[PDB]
């Protein structure tokens, strides 16, 4: 048997941690994305790219550490360690934001590896690959938000930085500049995520409260044998209950579990499409008819106009420090402010 | 009996050993004064 | 050897205290030992507070929740709420801490060495949950103990030195209460007050005579009810309406405690009589009113006619009318015009704030208190950065009123969940399907289809 | 079933395990401690110590504003701290 | 100082596990 | 501040309030000792 | 049999197409009242002086809104927490101006949804079920109480309750972030874990059961026809699904017990949403998110900004602009 | 092979994480990051 | 009595720490059923006495 068939044998051994052909891509890239984040949040600054401290070493805590995006002046440089910016100098690579592209790009290939892993294992064990299919939604989000979005903008600077508070800043940037809450693709995404959590809770609670008495203990967990043939809960009682409480109910267990796949996967795919639009500043920012009316009628006020005033506050108060390379100087007198505050 | 060096062994030590190192770095940082 | 594993008791370790349901003696131990933990905390915590207490800072700048309760009862405090003797705080602290040891001892005794069940050692201490006569007898005794406790507060107020009275002339003082309110039109009128704005149900109690009088009523009511229940057994209608089991009784009490937690949450947030702002800091409404007062004072000192000053909206910048016409402070604090407090009420006339009193009679002590309370509003971060969320680090402050309201909302909420959890379980178990649906007699299967 | 590796419950309760790791764990910890206490992590990664974010009298941030001259820009900001 | 605090809470903290440990040696009624 | 007589016990008083949570933790040390039976 | 007992049998009958029940006796009128008022108000209510400053906000479709911008607007700040039933107004016109529909709707709705929860307990008892579905619903229910009831209580006004509209919700969220830094609060961070994880585990579970459906159909027909309502046998192979998922991660990171798996699905989102509801309810009393503003300073004392300071700049823009005409004094203390 | 009881190793492991965490929370109040 | 009020108190502290560990262990080793029941009796009475002693001495050092 050829050397290829023997390597195949070893890669597909049943061991504690399955490896597979997909592992040659997955494990190096996943470990290095993870490792680069831990390394950067622990030891690396964002002083030269953002004017920010960003590491434990500098006195940040778990919420405020980040591996921050490269400076706007880097454009969309791959920021290779050996490329023209760092010129092989590791220390200068860190200071210029190289760990961001390092993590983003190894993370991208690591996600590819994870999906291939899902295909590989599904094939060997003999199951259908719906789990791989479902993981397309996390991938579409990661690609749309961390890659496509900055590629449409001026630079990687405006991608999300890898940190807790840094992502919160990203959220508020999207409100203030993109009016992203008003975007129907985001709204569908919200529905799919909140709807998914809903399905998760309601399906778990329904099963747990239509169980059959299959043992005599008050702890009902032990009355389940993974190899039993019989359903462990009553589809029929569950159906009656929800039919009479809510008016409709599931009657088909296969549809129910396919729906649980469909809802959040579809939601995340919709949100990814909206962010591709925002890559180009193709926002759902305004309603023209409201703006025409409001411009002419100073007594016309809605919650839509109230929220644009907030956005306008976000943009002017956050821009000088958030986009330090623009050298925005906004004297006190130009800042938008309501009375007193 | 069992093996003691496995793929698993490498996986755990690939994570475990940098984790301890990093923790000692972070502990030391709590005593940095400005 | 009894219960103590899953195979024999029916409950896994993570539900292990359910193994105690029919082991009255070990169960007695658990309750007493847990009472030890409560009394311990009251003791240890008071000593901690006392060790960390600086008498010249306000109590509410020091993270104190228990010393304020002791001070409110008239101990260690003088006029204005100044602390004059810390020894009583020490005594309260030490006596609870000592007492927890004896409770601890008796609880560990009953839980470990004492008899696992009591019903054979004596028919008085032993009980069956289904014995409705015995359960009301225990309820009866505990009602009497509660009525006694309410009358101890009365004893403290009327005979043993009085209570701190934030409303007392001259900035507040300890005061013996000699004429408690007994008129039930006042006392039970509080219970029929609406809980909405300007009314506030029982949270609106604003004088210590009503407070002492209500505890006279409640002490006597609890004592009379205790005797009632010792001597009676539940009527047929009550028998048919309730579930009679250990778990059901638990669930009834969890519902009660939940209700009480939500009430306490609102008490500490709104009421500045039994939670004096001298000790707990201003209420949210109080601090917001104090701001308008502060800048009214400043601007009037500069020469502004504050009564005729039209603000940007057309409403008064400083003063406006509430929707029933009372004169009140303007701006966003218009929502808080139901606020009443001793620093403000001297400016109040029959139509609300009196402009003649505002122009002429504001004393320096009112300006000081308004400035103090404005700058100790109960707003702050979880890491105790005082102020609005956009404030910079500097002031290390979160109001005791926030700590006490937030904690007890969370507690009250989870105890409502516990009520629903145990109440539903007690119903299911009494009817026999708490462990699941019987495959051989699934009730839905014997029902006509819906359509 | 089981994939043949030694059970973790077995290794971590074993004395050979704690013999090896009573040394190795604390040794790694001290190494990480020393990495920072020596000041070495500052120089590996280029992270300012508390005294080297700004020059004494300057209030501007040393932002890199050029792509290909950026490494040289950073080196120039570092010399202006001496 | 903070020494005494930590020495105190070190001793209190060990007290719990000791009880368990002692009863396990003496094959007590855990 | 405590009375000066008791000041030597200040560090002990500082740590007493955490004791009740050690009980909750002790329950788990105990159940591990009995294997969560 | 007497009228009362026939009525009681009907109320609690398990044969009604929709269960009524004693909780339903209150739920039905209160939900109808709230639903009818909401629909009429959303379409046709005139502008409402939400902030009490005689600046009416138009919320209804006939007064120039669309579905996204329309709302039933919260009642006037001048009212605060006072009860404002229709009969307390001099006229319907006054009641509409001051935002009375909002109180009527939210009170009937909270009452009706609490009884919805009790009704879930009640039917589960009549059917011989276990009783805790209602506990799962307590998580969304508590969330509704927080934004319509608790947060107004703590802040002193229903005018700061959540508006009944799409853009009004966004307004509520933005102002909340400015005044409480909710993103930096761990109970909201727990809520996000709850809902992201809930969606994750929803898709995981659906995909693993779908992956391991037993072949019962041909390629022409829907695989859904291989399951028959009421069938005694399971339609998928959980051992196979465990075999796939155990290898994807490792064996013990995978569930073999269906009951444990489904309890986990119930528990994760419910707990997370309990925490986020408790987040709103405790920020209602101004115990706000973590404040790391100017937490890092250098050897001289210069402030070294972190990402927390950048969040604070956005927060400040929200703060200084919201309700731009409503503040006369420099601190926005509620 | 099992010489050392699991419950002992768990408690010791447990108390070791408490201390490291505790230290990190101490550090939020002292030195870098304390605002002081 | 100063230094000796502090000696009563640290006596009390010490005895408490011994009672805290010893009482539960005693109670759950019914091997030492009778041997030990005399000791807790002594310990308990001695504890109550130290508390009383510390309580009166307080009013000579407070
Ligand atoms: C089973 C039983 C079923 C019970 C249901 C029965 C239906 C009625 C329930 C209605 C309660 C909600 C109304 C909101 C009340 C609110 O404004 O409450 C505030 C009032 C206090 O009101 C304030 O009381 C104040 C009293 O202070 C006054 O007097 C003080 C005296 O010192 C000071 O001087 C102060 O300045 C002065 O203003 C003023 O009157 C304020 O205007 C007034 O707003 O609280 C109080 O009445 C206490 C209210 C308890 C809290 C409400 C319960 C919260 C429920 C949480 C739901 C959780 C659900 C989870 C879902 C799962
Ligand atoms: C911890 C307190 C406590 C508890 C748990 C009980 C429990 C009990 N009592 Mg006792 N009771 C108590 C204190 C208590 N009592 C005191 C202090 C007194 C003296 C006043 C009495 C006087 C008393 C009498 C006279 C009777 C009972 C009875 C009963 C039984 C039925 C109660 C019932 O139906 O619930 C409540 C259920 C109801 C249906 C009550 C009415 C429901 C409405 C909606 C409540 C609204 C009115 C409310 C009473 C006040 C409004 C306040 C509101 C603003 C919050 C039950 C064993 C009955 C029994 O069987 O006696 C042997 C009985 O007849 N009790
Ligand atoms: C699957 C593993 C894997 C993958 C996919 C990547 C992928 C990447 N790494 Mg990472 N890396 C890895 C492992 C991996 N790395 C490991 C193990 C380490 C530690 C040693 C690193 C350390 C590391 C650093 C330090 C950096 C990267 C960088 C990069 C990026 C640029 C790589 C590049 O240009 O390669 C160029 C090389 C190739 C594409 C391989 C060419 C292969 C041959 C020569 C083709 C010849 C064809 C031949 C004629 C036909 C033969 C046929 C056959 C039958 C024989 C890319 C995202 C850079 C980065 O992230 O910058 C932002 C960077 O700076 N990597
Ligand atoms: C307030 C907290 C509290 C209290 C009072 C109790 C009390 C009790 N539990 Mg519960 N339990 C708790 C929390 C609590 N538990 C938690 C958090 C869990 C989950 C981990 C459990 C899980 C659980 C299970 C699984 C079981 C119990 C059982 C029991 C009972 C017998 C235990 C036994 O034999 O111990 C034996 C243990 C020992 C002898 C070890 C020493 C323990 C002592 C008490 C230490 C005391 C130290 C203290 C400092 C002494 C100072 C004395 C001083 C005053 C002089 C007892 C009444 C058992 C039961 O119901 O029996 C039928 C049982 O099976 N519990
Ligand atoms: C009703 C409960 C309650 C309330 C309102 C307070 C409130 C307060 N305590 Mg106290 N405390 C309590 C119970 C309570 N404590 C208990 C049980 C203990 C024993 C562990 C202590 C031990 C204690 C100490 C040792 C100290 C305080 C201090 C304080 C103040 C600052 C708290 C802080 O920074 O929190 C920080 C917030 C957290 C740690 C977050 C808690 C969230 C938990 C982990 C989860 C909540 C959900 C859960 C299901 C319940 C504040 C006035 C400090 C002070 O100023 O002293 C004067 C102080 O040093 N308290
Ligand atoms: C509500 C709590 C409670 C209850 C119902 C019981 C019930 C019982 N205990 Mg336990 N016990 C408790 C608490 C409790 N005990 C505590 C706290 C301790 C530690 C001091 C003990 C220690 C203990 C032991 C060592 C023994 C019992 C025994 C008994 C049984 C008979 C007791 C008897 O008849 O004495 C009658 C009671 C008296 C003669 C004294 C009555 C006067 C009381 C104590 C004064 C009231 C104090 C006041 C209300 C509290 C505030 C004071 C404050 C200023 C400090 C009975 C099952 C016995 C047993 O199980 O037999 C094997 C036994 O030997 N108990
Ligand atoms: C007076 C209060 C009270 C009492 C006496 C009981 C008693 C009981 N309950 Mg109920 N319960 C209560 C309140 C109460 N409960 C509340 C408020 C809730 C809602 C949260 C519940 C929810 C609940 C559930 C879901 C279940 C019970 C069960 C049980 C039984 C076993 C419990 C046990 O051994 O837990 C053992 C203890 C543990 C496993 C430890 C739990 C640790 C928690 C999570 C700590 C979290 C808070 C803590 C402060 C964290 C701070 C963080 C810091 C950083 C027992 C009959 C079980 C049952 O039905 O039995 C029949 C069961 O399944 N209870
Ligand atoms: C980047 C880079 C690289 C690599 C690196 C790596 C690979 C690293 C790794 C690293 C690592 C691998 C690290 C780790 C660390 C860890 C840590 C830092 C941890 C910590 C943790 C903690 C702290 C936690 C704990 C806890 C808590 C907190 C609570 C709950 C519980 C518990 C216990 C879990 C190289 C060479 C290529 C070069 C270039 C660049
Ligand atoms: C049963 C059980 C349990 C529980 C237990 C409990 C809960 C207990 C309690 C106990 C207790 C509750 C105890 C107590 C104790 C106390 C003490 C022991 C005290 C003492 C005191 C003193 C010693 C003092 C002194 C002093 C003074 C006098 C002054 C100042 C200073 C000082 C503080 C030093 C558990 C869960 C674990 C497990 C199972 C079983
Ligand atoms: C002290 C005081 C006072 C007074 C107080 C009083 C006099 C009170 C009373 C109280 C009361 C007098 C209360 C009561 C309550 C009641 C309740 C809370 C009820 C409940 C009910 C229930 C829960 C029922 C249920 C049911 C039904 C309905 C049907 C069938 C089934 C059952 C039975 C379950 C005042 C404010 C002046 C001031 C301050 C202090
Ligand atoms: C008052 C007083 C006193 C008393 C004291 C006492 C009462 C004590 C107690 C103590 C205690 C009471 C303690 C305990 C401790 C405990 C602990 C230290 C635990 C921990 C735990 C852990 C670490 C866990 C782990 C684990 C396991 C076991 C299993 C599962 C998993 C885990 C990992 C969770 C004295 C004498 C000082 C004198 C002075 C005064
Ligand atoms: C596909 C897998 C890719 C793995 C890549 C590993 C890369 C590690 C090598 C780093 C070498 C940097 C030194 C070169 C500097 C040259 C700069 C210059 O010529 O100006
Ligand atoms: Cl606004
Ligand atoms: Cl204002
Ligand atoms: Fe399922």
């Amino acid at each position: 048997r050829g050397w290829f068939d023997i390597l195949d044998d070893w890669l597909k051994r049943d061991r504690f941690v399955f490896v597979g052909w997909s592992g040659i891509l997955l494990f190096p890239c996943a470990y290095l994305a993870l490792g680069g984040w831990l390394t950067g949040t622990t030891f690396v600054t964002s002083w030269y790219t953002h004017g920010l401290a960003s590491s434990y070493l500098e006195g940040c805590n778990f919420l405020t550490v980040a591996v921050s995006t490269p400076a706007n002046s880097m454009g969309h440089s791959l920021l290779l360690l050996w490329g023209p910016e760092a010129q092989g100098d590791f220390t200068r690579w860190c200071q210029l934001g190289g760990l961001w592209t390092f993590i983003a790009l190894h993370g991208a290939f690591g996600l590819i590896g994870f999906m291939l892993r899902q295909f590989e294992i599904a094939r060997l064990v003999g199951v259908r690959p719906y789990n791989a299919i479902a993981f397309s939604a996390p991938i579409a989000v990661f690609v749309s938000v961390f890659l496509i979005y900055p590629l449409g903008q001026s630079s990687w600077f405006f991608a999300p930085s890898f940190g807790v508070a840094a992502i919160f800043r990203f959220l508020l940037f999207f409100q203030g500049f993109h009016n992203w809450t008003l975007n129907p693709f985001h709204m569908m995404g919200v529905a799919g995520v909140l709807g998914g959590a809903l399905l998760c809770a309601i399906h778990g609670a329904t099963v747990e409260n239509t169980l059959f008495q299959d043992g005599e203990g008050a702890s009902t967990f032990r009355a389940f044998n993974p190899t039993q043939a019989e359903e462990t809960y009553s589809m029929v009682t569950a159906n009656r209950f929800w039919s009479q409480i809510f008016g409709i109910a599931f009657s088909n267990k296969r549809w129910l579990h396919f729906f649980m796949l469909f809802v959040p996967v579809t939601g995340l795919w919709m949100s990814a499409i909206g962010v591709v639009g925002l890559a180009l500043n193709l926002r759902s920012y305004d309603f023209i008819s409201q703006e025409i009316r409001a411009a002419e009628d100073p007594e016309f006020e809605t919650f839509y106009t109230k929220n644009l005033l907030l956005n306008e506050g976000i943009r002017a108060w956050m821009a000088p420090q958030d986009q330090p390379h623009e050298n925005f100087v906004f004297p006190e007198e130009v800042l938008p402010r309501g009375n007193a505050l | 009996s069992y093996p003691i060096f496995t793929v698993r062994w490498v996986a755990v030590h690939t994570l475990a050993v940098p984790t301890i190192f990093f923790l000692g770095a972070i502990a030391a940082m709590q005593f940095i004064q400005r | 050897a009894t219960n103590r594993d899953q195979e024999s008791s029916g409950f896994a370790w993570w539900a292990g205290n359910a193994r105690l349901i029919n082991l009255s003696g070990k169960l007695l131990g658990a309750h007493v030992a847990h009472a030890g933990l409560i009394v311990f905390w009251a003791g240890a915590m008071t000593l901690f507070e006392l060790a960390h207490f600086i008498p010249e800072k306000p109590m509410y700048e020091q993270g104190l929740i228990l010393i304020p309760h002791i001070a409110t009862l008239g101990w260690g405090v003088g006029p204005g709420g100044e602390v004059v003797d810390t020894f009583p705080f020490f005594v309260v602290g030490v006596v609870h801490l000592i007492s927890s040891a004896v409770l601890g001892f008796g609880g560990v005794y009953h839980a470990i060495r004492g008899p696992e069940t009591l019903e054979e050692y004596s028919s008085f201490f032993g009980y069956d949950w289904k014995d409705k006569n015995k359960m009301t007898t225990i309820l009866g005794f505990h009602l009497i103990v509660l009525g006694i406790g309410a009358l101890l507060l009365v004893a403290k107020a009327m005979f043993f030195g009085g209570l701190y009275d934030t409303w007392a002339p001259g900035g507040g003082d300890v005061r013996v209460i000699t004429n408690p309110t007994l008129d039930p039109r006042v006392i039970f009128g509080y219970l029929l007050k609406s809980p909405f704005g300007g009314e506030g149900w029982i949270v609106s109690v604003n004088n210590l005579e009503d407070v002492v009088g209500g505890h006279i009523w409640i002490g006597l009511i609890c004592i009379a009810g205790g005797i009632w229940h010792i001597l009676t057994t539940p009527f047929g209608w009550a028998r048919r309406a309730f579930i009679w089991s250990g778990e059901a009784y638990l669930s009834y009490s969890l519902g009660a405690l939940s209700m009480m937690g939500f009430i306490a949450t609102c008490f500490v947030w709104f009421n500045n009589t039994v939670y004096p702002s001298e000790f707990y800091g201003p209420t949210g409404p109080e601090a917001s009113q104090a701001q308008a007062m502060t800048f009214l004072i400043r601007d009037q000192k500069l020469g502004a006619n504050v009564g005729s000053a039209q603000g940007p909206t057309g409403l008064g910048k400083y003063l406006m009318r509430s929707p029933t016409g009372e004169i009140i402070f303007g701006g966003e604090t218009m929502r808080f015009w139901d606020f009443r407090g001793p620093w403000l009420e001297p400016l109040r006339g029959p139509n609300g704030l009196d402009l003649n009193k505002i122009k002429n009679d504001i004393q320096p002590w009112q300006e000081r208190r308004a400035a103090e309370y404005m700058t100790h509003a109960p707003l702050g971060s979880l890491n105790s950065v005082g102020g609005v969320a956009t404030e910079i680090n500097s002031v290390n402050f979160v109001s005791p009123r926030s700590w006490l309201a937030t904690s007890h909302f969370v507690l009250a909420f989870f105890f409502l969940v516990g009520h629903l959890w145990h109440a539903g379980r007690a119903r299911a178990a009494a009817a026999g399907f708490e462990k699941g649906i019987d495959r051989e007699s699934e009730p839905v299967l014997s029902m006509p289809s819906l359509d | 079933g089981t994939t043949g590796e030694r059970p973790f419950s077995d290794i971590i309760t074993s004395v050979r395990y704690w013999v090896i790791h009573s040394i190795t764990i604390p040794a790694l910890f001290i190494a990480g401690w020393l990495f920072v206490s020596t000041g070495l992590a500052y120089d590996v990664f280029g992270t300012p110590r508390p005294d080297s974010y700004y020059a004494q009298e300057q209030r501007s941030i040393p932002l890199v504003t050029d792509r290909f001259e950026a490494k040289q820009q950073v080196e120039t900001f570092l010399e202006q701290l001496k | 100082e903070v020494i005494a605090q930590l020495t105190m809470i070190a001793m209190i903290g060990i007290a719990g596990p000791m009880i368990i440990f002692l009863l396990a040696v003496r094959r007590g009624n855990l | 501040k405590l009375p000066e007589a008791y000041a030597i016990f200040d560090p002990l008083v500082d740590v007493l309030p955490v004791i009740p949570v050690l009980f909750l933790a002790l329950a788990f040390v105990w159940q591990a000792a009995v294997g969560f039976r | 049999a007497n009228l009362w007992e026939r009525f009681c049998n009907w109320v609690t009958s398990t044969d009604n197409r929709l269960y009524v029940g004693w909780f339903g006796v209150i739920m039905i009128p209160t939900l109808l009242a709230a639903t009818i008022c909401f629909v009429i108000a959303f379409i046709a209510a005139p502008p409402v002086d939400i902030d009490g400053i005689r600046e009416p906000v138009s919320g209804s479709l006939l007064y120039g809104n669309n579905i996204i911008t329309g709302a039933v607007v919260p009642s006037s700040n001048a009212i605060g927490l006072h009860f404002y039933p229709i009969w307390e107004a001099a006229s319907l016109d006054e009641w509409l101006y001051n935002g009375g529909p909002y109180q009527l709707i939210i009170f009937h709705f909270l009452l009706g949804a609490s009884c919805y929860m009790g009704r879930q307990w009640e039917l589960s008892y009549r059917l011989g079920m276990r009783p805790w579905i209602c506990v799962a619903y307590s998580a969304p229910l508590a969330s509704a109480f927080a934004v319509f009831l608790i947060y107004p209580i703590g802040q002193g006004s229903f005018s700061d309750g959540m508006p009944l509209g799409i853009s009004g919700t966004f307004n509520f969220m933005i102002v909340f972030q400015a005044e409480h830094n909710i993103l930096m609060h761990p109970f909201h961070q727990l809520g996000v874990a709850g809902v992201f994880g809930g969606a994750l585990f929803c898709a995981m579970h659906g995909s693993l059961v779908t992956s391991s459906l037993i072949r019962e159909t041909t390629e022409t027909e829907s695989a859904n026809y291989g399951y028959k309502f009421g069938q005694e046998e399971e339609t998928y192979n959980i051992v196979a699904a465990h075999g796939y998922f155990g290898r994807l991660i490792f064996q013990y990171a995978s569930f073999n017990n269906s009951r444990s798996l489904h309890f986990f699905l119930a528990a994760w989102p419910v707990v997370g949403v309990w925490f986020t509801a408790l987040g709103i309810s405790t920020m209602a009393f101004n115990l706000n998110g973590f404040n790391f503003n100017h937490s890092v300073i250098d050897a001289k004392g210069n402030v070294i900004n972190t990402w927390a300071d950048i969040i604070n700049r956005a927060n400040l823009g929200m703060e200084v602009m919201h309700e731009r005409n409503a503040h006369n004094f420099p601190l926005d203390l509620a | 092979g099992g010489r050392i009881p699991l419950w002992i190793v768990a408690t010791v492991a447990g108390m070791g994480v408490i201390v490291i965490v505790g230290l990190f929370f101490y550090g939020a109040y002292a030195g870098l990051g304390s605002s002081l | 009595m100063t230094i000796l009020f502090q000696l009563a108190l640290a006596a009390l502290v010490i005895l408490s720490f011994v009672m805290v560990i010893g009482v539960p262990v005693a109670y759950a080793s019914p091997q030492d059923w009778d041997r030990s029941k005399q000791l807790i009796f002594l310990g308990s009475g001695l504890w109550i006495a130290l508390v009383l002693v510390v309580g009166v001495l307080n009013f000579f050092v407070v």
